[PDB]
């Protein structure tokens, strides 16, 4: 297999990827919702004009009139009470995946954050162990250092 | 245009309502607070 | 065409948990790979050595 | 959805009832004794 | 001057959006302590060899 370190930072590499990729995944989320919400502000203001005229219309003593068009606002409304609650259940979903990335951010960084750390120290250990390693190759060791040869000519 | 300005709700996080009534309020400070030095310094 | 385009309505909005959903599983997946696991988490091969 | 949240409950566990008390109780101190130092500071 | 004049409420949340700060400076306040065992250690063994 490829080195391990190698892996350390490719692997991020995809990590950030997903980042942007759930960023936009998101911003579609947010896009829909607001063109429910313009879509339950037109309706309503339908069914707003509807009550406009039927402040006119049993105005003067045509009752008969103003009960059709709240008959015709009903069905506005209705709409109204379907969609407006579902855009207040659309409100716990964006707002609940929000804190994720929020959460996720920061724990990537964190984690990035480490891994130079246990790189830095990964590579002392390399040079704690192939200085000394061929230290002792010279005299510190006991028999098969090549000092000893110097002294055997 | 909804496409774009979720965007920058996005990279542009808004002000929250918990600050929002920070540069109302202390706002609201430094502005009788501002105003009081200068109410006070005429008189 | 009123039931329609509410049922053209809601397609996005599953289709944007689905999307969230696939970025909820691979962001983690991944995760775990490093160091959060027990074992087998390469992070503890870096003190191995 | 269904299939998929799951295995983060596998992979990471959920802070425990025992310990999401804690953030709370604690935390009921960690904003009362934090503000209870506050408060007497002003005084 | 939260708690100024008398709005104590506000100033609650206020030390409550710090906590979440404050957890971060204790979290690497005490990591970058132990960080500091580790450079010194390292240069001696330079020095030493």
């Amino acid at each position: 297999q490829e080195a391990p370190e190698d892996l350390l930072e490719r692997l991020l590499g995809e990590m950030e990827l997903e980042l942007i990729e759930l960023r936009r995944a998101l911003a579609q989320t947010i896009a829909t919702f607001k063109s429910t919400e313009r879509q339950r502000d037109a309706q309503q203001l339908i069914a707003q004009r509807w009550y406009e005229k039927a402040q006119a219309a049993l105005d003067r003593g045509n009752e008969q009139l103003a009960r059709e068009a709240l008959g015709q606002r009903q069905s506005y409304q209705s709409h109204t009470e379907a969609l407006g609650k579902s855009l207040g259940e659309q409100r716990a979903l964006v707002e609940q995946v929000r804190g994720q990335l929020q959460k996720l951010e920061r724990k990537y960084l964190e984690l990035k954050s480490q891994k130079n750390l246990y790189l830095a120290r990964l590579k002392s250990a390399i040079a704690a162990q192939k200085i000394e390693e061929i230290a002792g190759n010279l005299d510190n060791a006991s028999a098969s250092s090549l000092f000893e040869r110097i002294e055997t000519k | 245009i909804l496409e774009l300005e979720a965007e920058r709700e996005l990279l542009n996080p808004p002000p929250s309502p918990l600050d929002k009534k920070f540069e109302q309020w202390e706002e609201q400070q430094a502005v009788e607070a501002t105003l009081a030095a200068m109410k006070a310094r005429r008189s």
